[PDB]
RNA sequence: AACGCGAAGAACCUUACCAAAUCUUGACAUCCUUUGACAACUCUAGAGAUAGAGCCUUCCCCUUCGGGGGACAAAGUGACA
RNA sequence: CCAUCAUUAAGUUGGGCACUCUAAGUUGACUGCCGGUGACAAACCGGAGGAAGGUGGGGAUGACGUCAAAUCAUCAUGCCCCUUAUGAUUUGGGCUACACACGUGCUACAAUGGACAAUACAAAGGGCAGCGAAACCGCGAGGUCAAGCAAAUCCCAUAAAGUUGUUCUCAGUUCGGAUUGUAGUCUGCAACUCGACUACAUGAAGCUGGAAUCGCUAGUAAUCGUAGAUCAGCAUGCUACGG
């Protein structure tokens, strides 16, 4: 029911291994068909390799990996016939939560390899520090709308 | 209509009992479609009904696997 | 410590005990970490005791009964919520007002009549 | 109109049941044996404006409830009418035994009371309003708030069918525990047949 | 057909595996369940005048 | 014993169960109280159509209901209850022994 | 006789006519399999246990011959178990409209 | 609102389709009347129903008469099914 | 239905533990309720009050009515026929054919898996001489007879998917498995057209799918399935129910 415009959020929950509702929002996301205990145990595998590569510990590296996804200017095409409507959106820091954590598990299956035991661990300490992967979600939006600052 | 009696037919089988006493004959309005063929009534001729006209077609003993039912074609199919 | 409560979820239902002494789960003589094999929401299963601190304090002897083993998980942390605030009702800002007592607010819903199944429309096949 | 019958909107709702019997083993037999006698039942009333009827099976008691809006005509003389349907009840299966017989006041306050009387006034289709006239208005006479009656199939001699009712009121025909019945007749007329579905209130 | 065939079942038919099973007030053998033998429209009728057993129709 | 009392719906088979347990209360009788059986329906899933249109299915509904009652003094001028008539329009006579 | 190598005994053999689905539970049976007996397995004596059970019957190549000579056969019987492969029919009578894209 | 539609089980049937077979008061629902009142089971030839044939030639009781309320349809004619 | 009794094989037996869950009758919610800025314009909003929070949830009568929507192929009946056949009767074919466009689902294209073996946990429902447990026979399909008893009490059936030790490395390889020959294993007067297996043989497509187009806003999409109806014999068709 989206033509009465805003709909109230989703809410999350704090899983009690990390105390942190974006851990278990990153349980939320990696459920590919919704597999609970057969793709969480198998994430819980796929930051071996992330923390193998990353000595600091998960809950500061998960805040430092998507604070490189966060961005400050997305696009929101408006109405305006024809131009690029390419709309400088700062985000509201749900939906900035948000788009830093969809493209993650978007990603992982265009690697070398295609097993999820590793998919999610290739894919996560590689989109940590504002280089390939991931960043595409923040730095290509600071690519979009700049060249063509003509058409907000 | 089971293994016990591994099926032979029994009124194909009968009648061509109320057949092989005397000489056989090549064409009878009969069907002998749903009937299974075994080696000793050779050389004999049967009108497989296909539905339109009774056909002949003769029993050899290289017909000894199956029945006399593919025998008579019965559609004139031929289309494209 | 001997109080008497139950609990419902998704076609299974439970029934507790209460046993005093330190905490223990005895859910039909075993336990729910073989049982429950994702391991996630018996860590939260402390959860509904955490407000309560009756976690390793009040051991339940938990007979569970019907549905499938995770509906008979989900009966017994509302089988233990209504023993609890005859136990300890100290806290039960933080167990009606929070978590513990409250019902089954929401279940499967059914194979939806008048359609395929639950609200999926057979599959048109006109544009 | 597109809609559906509204006597079923009120089956074991507000209703009571008109089978209140049990049969559940065997069923198939004697059920059979209640359509074979029943075939005949209805026709040797000859318009009687019968209401409904309440069958009723108890150890192979299957009695017969048939109402026969005009009464007297059944009892004949203290049982001389009753007999000859009790001697076809010996006669069509093996005991079907005591019929009874019933009568009503206020004579069009029911609804198939109504439904096979004007059906029966649109045989010789004459004064289609003032029959219906004398009975709608009447009907509030007799303690009626809401009736709706109507004359569809093919009425004046014309290849169209003209449906012809008369309703006002307050009318809650949809609500969950009031008793609504309805009904249906099949008057032709050897060019098109008169299914009239009627409506009364109390 | 209908007439004809409606002893096939109501009496013993050649082939008895058919299972002809029509009705009285339908000419039906393709809506006749066990308990029934009877199409499902007129039982539905008198399913509204108490002769098939109560059976509720609408409000689930 | 096992007076099972059964019908199509509750509202006969309550009184009628309400009549073997209220005239053999009165009886020299020690009657277990009213503990209906699980009562089981039946869904006739017809479709709602005449010939041709699908997504038009009509559920109709018919129900069986069984109860459990039973005394444990049988005597001879006590049990009118059992052995005189009252109310067999859905009542079969389920009378085991 | 010519099968593929670096492989199981039950991952190698069950190509060549005779073995298919059958180093499941036939030709497992019959040799002293082990799981992974790869192309590093001593094949004189190993296979000389073995080579007892290969050479069994007609399924050397000529099985698939012997079966050419009954589709042949089975055209002289003149059935439609061997007309389908020869008029395109699939030969369990199946659908032969539009859902049938790789027979004809 | 046609598309795994009507069809929720196509060796026979189903079949509504066609061809052979041998028949048109019909496999039927059966009225009246001759009421001939049951070839109510099986051998032979025929796809098989169908053609030649021996057959539980009668059955529920009473005014005292062998006649039927219930009796197979062997014929049928007016029909119509 | 086993906290606490022991002779737990849980005969879940003695008693009937049966207290609780557990199977049928009854009521609990109502912006009834407190604070407002919300001023009276009734509300709604904010909380905590009840189990439920704002109809707590689902439906249903779909309104007076529209599209002459389909069907005189379920029935009727206003018409014409039709009356050696537009009635037929049987079994022979075919209704499933075949250059085939659209549809519709099934299942693969694995290593978040496969497979070996394990361990589950199920609900709902079926049963009237039947479930087929189980002694059982066969790697197999499926079969040799008895048990029980019309059932809160008897059979399906351990459901799996979760995970657990292992082989492959992402690949058409061991992923699963179309197409065809052998077994006659089966119910059925009768399995070629035109039934099913799993076991032998064949062992394929297959790389997650363009443009399009579908639903799905939570137990939902998607996923693993379990039994039940139509039914001699036959489901990727149908209804429920678990996860």
């Amino acid at each position: 029911m989206p033509r009465k415009g805003s709909v109230p959020k989703r809410d999350v929950l704090p899983d009690p291994i990390h105390n942190s509702k974006l851990v278990t929002k990153l349980i939320n996301k990696i459920m590919l068909d919704g597999k609970r205990g057969t793709a969480q145990r198998i994430l819980y595998s796929a930051f071996d390799l992330v923390e193998q590569r990353s000595g600091r510990d998960a809950l500061e590296v998960f805040e430092e990996a998507i604070n490189n996804i966060m961005p400050v200017l997305e696009v929101k095409a408006r109405r305006v016939g024809g131009s690029n409507y390419q709309v400088p959106v700062e985000v509201r820091p749900e939906r900035r939560t948000t788009l830093g954590l969809r493209w993650l598990v978007n990603y992982a299956r265009l690697r070398g390899e295609k097993t999820m035991e590793d998919r999610l661990a290739n894919e996560i300490l590689d989109a940590a520090n504002n280089t390939g992967g991931a960043v595409k979600k923040r730095e290509d939006t600071h690519k979009m709308a700049e060249a063509n600052k003509a058409f907000a | 209509s089971i293994k016990k009696g591994p099926f032979v037919d029994e009124h194909l089988m009968k009648k061509v009992e109320a057949q092989e006493g005397s000489e056989k004959k090549q064409v009878i309005k009969t069907w002998s479609r749903r009937s299974t063929i075994f080696p000793n009534f050779i050389g004999h001729t049967f009108a497989v009904y296909d539905g339109r006209k009774h056909v002949p077609v003769y029993v050899t003993e290289d017909m000894v696997g199956h029945k006399l039912g593919e025998f008579a074609p019965t559609r004139t199919f031929k289309g494209h | 410590v001997e109080y008497r409560g139950t609990g419902r979820r998704k076609n299974s239902v439970a029934r507790v005990r209460l046993v005093p002494g330190e905490g223990n789960i005895t859910v039909n003589n075993r336990d729910v970490r073989e049982y429950l094999p994702f391991e996630s929401l018996i860590l939260d299963l402390n959860q509904p005791f955490d407000v309560t601190e009756t976690k390793g304090n009040y051991d339940v002897l938990v007979n569970v009964h019907g549905g499938g083993f995770t509906g008979q998980a989900q009966a017994i942390r509302h089988g233990i919520a209504r023993a609890l605030l005859e136990a300890d009702p100290e806290y039960r800002g933080s167990l009606k007002r929070a978590g513990l007592l409250t019902r089954d607010p929401r279940m499967k819903e059914r194979k939806k009549p008048g359609l395929k199944a639950a609200r999926r429309s057979p599959q048109f096949s006109k544009r | 109109g597109q809609k559906i019958n509204p006597i079923g909107l009120r089956v074991g709702i507000i209703r009571d049941w008109e089978a209140k019997w049990y049969a559940e083993k065997d069923f198939a037999s004697l059920l059979h044996e209640d359509l074979k006698i029943r075939k005949f039942i209805d026709n040797e009333l000859k318009e009687a404006s019968v209401s409904h009827v309440e069958i009723e099976r108890a150890a192979n008691r299957i009695n017969i409830a048939i109402h026969t809006g005009k009464p007297g005509m059944v009892i004949g003389k203290g049982g001389s009418e009753i007999e000859k349907l009790r001697n076809k009840l010996n006669a069509l299966t093996d005991k079907k035994v005591h019929i009874n017989v019933i009568e009503i006041k206020k004579v069009d306050l029911d609804a198939r009371l109504v439904a096979e009387n004007i059906a029966r006034q649109l045989e010789n289709r004459a004064s289609f309003r003032r029959v219906q006239k004398q009975a709608i208005t009447r009907a509030m006479k007799l303690g009626a708030k809401g009736i709706k009656t109507q004359v569809s199939g093919r009425l004046g001699g014309a290849d169209i069918a003209r449906a012809e009712q008369y309703s006002e009121g307050t009318v809650p025909l949809h609500t969950l525990r009031a008793d609504i019945d309805y009904a249906h007749a099949e008057a032709d007329t050897t060019y098109g047949k008169l299914g009239v579905k009627v409506w009364i209130y109390r | 057909a209908k007439t004809s065939m409606v002893a096939k079942q109501q009496k013993k038919q050649k082939y008895a595996v058919r299972e002809y099973t029509r009705c009285e007030r339908c000419g039906r053998p393709h809506s006749v369940y066990r308990k029934f033998k009877l199409c499902r429209i007129c039982f539905r009728e008198l399913a509204y005048k108490g002769q098939i057993p109560g059976v509720r129709k609408a409000s689930w | 014993i096992r007076i099972r009392l059964k019908a199509y719906d509750h509202r006969v088979i309550d009184q009628s169960a309400e009549k073997i347990v209220e005239t053999a209360k009165r009886s020299g009788a020690d009657v277990s109280g009213p503990i209906p059986l699980p009562t089981e329906k039946s869904v006739y899933t017809i479709i709602r159509a005449v010939h041709k249109y699908k997504d038009s299915r009509e559920q109709f509904e018919q129900r069986t209901h069984k109860r459990l009652i039973d005394i444990v003094n049988p005597t001879p001028k006590t049990v009118d209850a059992l052995m005189g008539l009252n109310l067999p329009s859905g009542v079969d006579i389920e009378i085991k022994l | 006789v010519d099968i593929p190598r670096e492989k199981r005994v039950v991952i190698s053999l069950t190509y060549i006519y005779g073995i298919g689905t059958s180093t499941a539970q036939k030709i497992l049976e019959e040799a002293n399999v082990s799981a992974d007996t790869r192309v590093k397995d001593l094949t004189d004596d190993e296979l000389g246990r073995i080579r007892e059970v290969v050479d069994g019957y007609k399924v050397e190549g000529d099985l698939r011959r012997e079966t050419n000579l009954n589709i042949k056969r089975l055209m002289e019987i003149s059935s439609y178990r061997g007309i389908r492969h020869r008029r395109g029919l699939p030969v369990r009578g199946q659908k032969t409209k539009n859902n049938a894209r790789t027979r004809k």
